[PDB]
């Protein structure tokens, strides 16, 4: 046991405490997805829910908890091979537009194929029909999905057909908006679901 | 008798 | 006019599989079936190296045995001596998801990248002591797959838009860039002769291309799935690749054909990293079943297991020296194997 | 009868704690910190039901106490220990659920598995330092029925001494562990029947499934707090009535029946914890299940 | 005026592909094997070597 | 890169100072800052030696007890405090970066420094002192030591220097085996665990100087007497 031994020893253990001290932040926060085809609105959520580059990061801090959400932008549309660096993450976080009928079908096709993806057997996905005014103003279908003439609602079409193509990690259907102000309070209420269930099914508490 | 005395277990 | 050139092409693809199946006249099973076999190599974990916070997803060895870089999919680039487990350096990356990273033979420049499309290469020989920020190669537009250094000055880097780029350290800019693929780019390994190189793509392809011409002279296509693996054989005339439906196949730029063929039916988990020994007897494949599974390059049999992880295996490497090979896989651990 | 069901539940206690144990042995996977708390109980339940069936069948059983005066020294504190031990463990375990159903993400720390190795440790050493006043005052003094010896931990010195020993012992062992665990319970099933309604169930049949199991939890939360305290109220009160009756003796049928009845009560506390996990939810039947049928 | 493009850079890659002079399978086996057998004794994974020449 | 020291002048026997040494141009938090000092016509001497992030600190035998040393990161300067000057702590004091790691580059940079004026142990004994030679030519100057400084691990812990009149000591070689940085190739070392040799085949006009050396195998540091070059 030299000196310099001793002394790059001491620069190990002072190296390992300061990458402990990284994964407290590490694990402090919540690593999240967002995934959307060029039609999505993920622009308008990460320009208003804000509390070449191929992949944008948002850390963002709200209800003391802290949030980094990861997005494509500038990356190809296949999610085959590099879907799995986001494994193991807290959740993932879809956004479809429902004003749009002709793109519908993709983007329910997309949805399957990251839902049924080996790699993200256990990871939740929260979907959001964005643009909820446009829809309301646009309905007030059938040649696209004629199941609307047959299907009534319980005694909400898009929100069944996103069940019935996510249960065919449990599926989180939502409904925002480009005015909406209160997405960062739901984001934060699914993600403590989220992280609760984790718990659950760790503890063997399910 | 012998029983009847000593611990809670 | 199209169809023409196309059912020309076809044709013509159609010869030269014709040509590469009639100069085989003796599979080499029948050649490697009367020597000795090797037995089982049972390896032990000698270094535990358990100073990463998060997944590890690749790493890579230099010149010296002792130097040993690691990345993580939280962005600390960690450099550590496999002798003493002391940890040399440790680069703490402006992101977090890492897909590559390579040591420099001259241990003086590090490689690392992923999805940013940018290439960080950093200093370790600075004067100031820290690690600062050398080079920012960018360009790209695709995720980063793999990337190792060439030399002191140029290296070439791989992406996820198909296409292969020669970077210069000191200039920074696409001095060649190769045609691209028609699938996206996963691997890449170097020649000991530094002459040329392979790379594997996603639709079941592998090209051979050279440092100064820019055009592939060998395309190997006897896949069924999407290669992820892809290691280069010490000798410069072959090199052995992994798909993801748990086949290895290792095939040879002389005779551009299929030389050995590694899969079992109890296996069905595909593999993410290969790499050969200092020799090249055998093969070390990074299964993803919690576990691996080293194969014998002559007689492609199953020389030994090694059950050691409880993750997936994420990348595998062995030493230019031929003294340890170092596994890591999701569970934060890279384990040494002698 | 009443030693068949004796023998049937000290068996199926026994042969819980061994698969319970046997699993966080041998498996070497399941060994995170969420399962460290489960280990410590089987491992105190093990420890309780070994070192008090065969003593309690001897003494009631056998006429003549098989071990001399050193045998009143050893055999008995160490029984109390596991008890604490146990009773602190589920406490722990309680708290622990308090860590993992009340605060989900506000606890989410990285140095947690020396933490919990620390409090476990701590709770041996408590629990041994609680008990190790019983081994010291134990001894072999005659009782007038006519009069008979055998291991007690009450001496005969004064009438005040086994009184307050024996309120200490149901203050620390009963009220305040008991009442932690409840008061942890009640909040735990609070916040599970609040978070059962924020869920977004409108047509999803995995949420369906998912509020039922959490008001499966929620009951069986319940059920396990209620038999913890209806089982643990008995065993304490023969005791507390034995030792205020200490300057007698009192070996009625009456007695007798309802000190087997709190001894079999006390002995389903232990012989009921490792099947809690089993009975509740899923995910950890199937590992209980093939522990015991790869041998079959 | 892509698509007729990718045809000719792909006949044209075919080609040169096609222009080298491929050997028999069985001389590159050989030579492999040879390789393989040469540095044998080099290699202390094919042959564990004993912790005193570590 | 730029190291400057403060706190010296005419001190008298039984005060006390506060060397400051401010540094600027690298990271002071990551290298160790160690002190030597340099009487009139003598050789260096080891005081202090402390690590990176203050966990263990190392004082030499013969100043025990009066010295202490302490960084500061927010500022990034060290401090050295000293009590009850003796008539032998009148020398010229410099503050030194050094890393340590596999392949590492200890005692780089030596400060300018300041005069300071008031009113088992390694004997690095050298074979031969002074060599007069004319630059042009090739030279070797061999050096000896008490104990084998060659440790189990290999690597030969010795440090070569050089420091010309008016400048501070520079560095040569880490190990006896890896040459440093900035230095030109004709300087070699080589020799056995106990024999050291020091070679350089082209003398110039500005690598003339005295040639220090000192070993790094125990902890007490003790500066060698040098190629002390006479008349
Ligand atoms: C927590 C329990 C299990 C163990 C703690 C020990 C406490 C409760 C017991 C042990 C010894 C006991 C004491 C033994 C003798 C002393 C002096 C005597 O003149 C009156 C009783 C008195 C004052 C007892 C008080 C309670 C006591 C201190
Ligand atoms: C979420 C965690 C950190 C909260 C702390 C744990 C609480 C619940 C546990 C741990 C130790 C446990 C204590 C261990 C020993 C003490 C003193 C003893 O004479 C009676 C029980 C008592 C009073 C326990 C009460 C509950 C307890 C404090
Ligand atoms: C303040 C009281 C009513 C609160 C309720 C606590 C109950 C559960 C406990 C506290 C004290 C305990 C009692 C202490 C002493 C009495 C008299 C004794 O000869 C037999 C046991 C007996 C009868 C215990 C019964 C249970 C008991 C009453």
């Amino acid at each position: 046991l030299s000196a310099e031994d001793k002394a790059a020893v001491e620069r190990s253990k002072m190296i390992e405490k300061q990458l402990q001290k990284d994964k407290q932040v590490y694990r402090r926060t919540l690593r999240l997805l967002l995934l959307g085809a060029d039609n999505s609105g993920k622009s308008t959520i990460v320009k208003q829910m804000r509390i070449t580059s191929g992949i944008f990061e948002t850390k963002f801090q709200v209800d003391k908890v802290n949030f980094h959400m990861f997005d494509v932008g500038a990356q190809r549309d296949e999610r085959r091979k590099w879907i799995q660096c986001f494994n193991d993450v807290t959740a993932i976080i879809f956004v479809v537009d429902s004003s749009d009928y002709n793109r519908l079908q993709e983007a329910l096709n997309d949805f399957k194929s990251i839902w049924n993806n080996r790699w993200l057997r256990t990871i939740s996905v929260i979907l959001f029909l964005n643009k909820q005014d446009l829809l309301a103003e646009k309905v007030l279908i059938e040649d696209y999905f004629p199941e609307f003439a047959r299907y009534t609602t319980p005694e909400y079409f898009i929100r069944k057909e996103f069940v019935d193509i996510s249960t065919a990690h449990i599926c989180y259907p939502h409904f925002t908006c480009s005015v909406d102000t209160e997405n960062a309070r739901r984001i934060f209420n699914d993600c403590k679901d989220i992280i609760l269930q984790m718990n659950l099914r760790e503890y063997n508490l399910v | 008798n012998h029983w009847a005395v000593g611990h809670l277990m | 006019e199209l169809d023409q050139l196309r059912q020309e092409a076809e044709q013509l693809k159609n010869q030269i599989r014709d040509a590469r199946k009639a100069c085989a006249d003796a599979t080499l099973s029948q050649i490697t079936n009367n020597i000795d076999p090797v037995g089982r190599i049972q390896m032990r974990t000698r270094r535990t190296l358990r100073g990463h916070l998060a997944k590890i997803y690749a790493m890579h060895w230099g010149t010296d045995s002792r130097l040993l870089v690691s990345a993580s999919q939280d962005g600390k680039l960690i450099i550590w001596d496999s002798y003493t487990t002391n940890k040399v350096h440790a680069i703490p990356l402006r992101s977090s998801w890492v897909m590559t990273c390579a040591y420099a033979p001259s241990g003086n420049y590090v490689a690392c990248g992923g999805l940013d499309n940018i290439c960080s290469i950093y200093n370790l020989k600075t004067r100031e002591g820290n690690v600062r920020v050398s080079r920012e190669l960018a360009g790209h537009t695709g995720y980063l797959s793999c990337c190792r250094f060439l030399d002191d000055n140029q290296i070439v880097t791989s992406s996820g838009d198909t296409t292969c780029a020669l970077w210069d350290i000191e200039t920074g800019q696409q001095t060649t860039t190769f045609t691209g693929h028609t699938g996206d780019v996963m691997s890449l390994s170097l020649a000991p002769d530094t002459r040329l190189f392979v790379s594997g793509a996603c639709d079941a392809s592998a090209k051979l291309w050279d440092v100064r011409e820019g055009m592939c002279r060998q395309t190997f296509t006897g896949h069924e799935s999407d290669i992820n693996a892809i290691c280069f054989f010490p000798n410069g005339n072959a090199f052995a690749t992994g798909s993801d439906d748990a086949t290895c196949r290792l095939f040879d730029l002389r005779a551009d054909q299929e030389l050995m063929t590694y899969s079992h039916d109890n296996i069905i988990c595909g593999i993410t990293s290969v790499s050969f020994s200092k020799s090249g007897r055998l093969l070390l494949a990074g299964y993803d079943d919690f576990n691996c599974n080293v194969w014998d390059a002559l007689k492609a049999d199953r020389a030994g297991v090694l059950a050691g992880h409880d993750n997936r295996v994420s990348c595998l490497g062995v030493t230019d020296d031929g003294m340890a090979v170092a596994t890591g896989s999701w569970d934060s651990f890279l384990k040494i194997w002698n | 009868v009443i030693p068949a069901v004796y023998g049937v539940i000290i068996l199926i206690g026994l042969i819980g704690n061994i698969t319970l144990i046997k699993i966080f042995c041998t498996v070497k996977s399941m060994r995170n910190v969420p399962n460290l708390f489960i280990s410590s109980l089987a491992l105190g339940d093990l420890l309780l039901l070994i070192t008090c069936a065969p003593v309690d069948a001897s003494r009631y059983l056998a006429d003549r106490w098989l071990f001399g005066r050193i045998g009143c020294k050893l055999i008995p504190f160490i029984q109390l220990t596991s008890v604490g031990v146990s009773v602190f463990t589920q406490t722990a375990l309680s708290a622990d659920r308090y860590k993992a159903i009340v605060r989900p993400m506000d606890i989410q720390a990285s140095h947690a598995l020396m933490k919990i190795c620390l409090k476990a440790a701590f709770i041996w050493i408590i629990s041994m330092l609680l008990a190790i006043p019983e081994a010291v005052f134990s001894d072999l003094h005659p009782f007038h029925e006519q009069t008979f010896i055998s291991c007690a931990p009450y001496p005969h010195s004064n009438e005040l001494h086994p009184k307050i020993h024996s309120m200490a012992s149901f203050l620390v062992f009963y009220v305040i562990p008991l009442s932690i665990i409840s008061v942890y319970y009640y909040f735990i099933a609070k916040n599970l029947i609040q978070s059962a309604y924020n869920l977004p169930v409108e047509g999803n049949i995995h949420v369906k499934k998912q509020i039922e199991s959490r008001k499966r939890l929620a009951k069986t939360v319940l059920v396990f707090v209620g038999l913890f305290a209806f089982c643990w109220l008995p065993n304490h009160v023969i005791y507390l009535y034995r030792s205020y009756h200490y300057s007698e003796v009192d070996t009625s049928m009456l007695h007798f029946v309802t000190s087997i009845c709190a001894r079999l009560l006390a002995f389903t506390n232990s012989c009921v914890n490792p099947f809690a996990l089993y009975l509740l939810s899923k995910s950890f039947r199937k590992q209980f299940n093939t522990q015991l049928l790869c041998c079959q | 005026t892509a698509s007729i493009a990718q045809a000719r850079k792909l006949v044209e890659q075919l080609k040169m592909e096609a222009n080298i002079d491929r050997i028999k399978v069985s001389k590159a086996a050989a030579d492999l094997m040879a390789y393989c057998e040469a540095h044998a004794k080099e290699d202390p994974l094919l042959t564990p070597v004993p912790a005193s020449e570590n | 890169v730029q190291l400057v020291e403060s706190g010296g002048g005419l001190v008298q026997p039984g005060g006390s100072r506060k060397l400051s040494c401010s540094a600027s141009g690298f990271a002071f938090s990551s290298f160790g800052m160690h002190w030597v000092r340099q009487a009139p016509e003598k050789g260096l001497e080891w005081v202090a030696y402390i690590s990176s992030g203050s966990g263990t600190i190392y004082y030499a035998d013969t100043v025990k007890g009066r010295f202490t040393i302490s960084r500061d990161d927010p500022k990034n300067t060290l401090f050295l405090q000293m009590t009850s000057l003796r008539s032998e702590d009148t020398a010229m004091y410099y503050c030194v970066r050094s890393i340590y790691y596999y392949g590492s580059s200890p005692f780089d940079f030596w400060g300018q420094g300041t005069t300071l004026t008031v009113s088992a142990d390694i004997v690095m004994t050298q074979a031969t002192s002074s060599v007069p030679v004319t630059p042009g030519e090739s030279v070797s100057i061999s050096c000896r030591s008490s104990k084998s400084l060659l440790h189990s691990n290999g690597n030969t812990y010795l440090y070569w220097f050089l420091q010309r009149p008016g400048q501070s000591p520079q560095l040569l070689i880490y190990r006896m085996s890896n040459l440093a940085s900035g230095v030109p190739d004709r300087f070699s070392g080589s020799g056995s665990g106990t024999a050291f040799t020091l070679t350089i085949s082209r003398l110039e006009a500005e690598d003339v100087g005295v040639y220090y050396c000192m070993q790094h195998l125990e902890y007490p540091l003790t500066f060698g007497a040098g190629t002390k070059l006479e008349l």
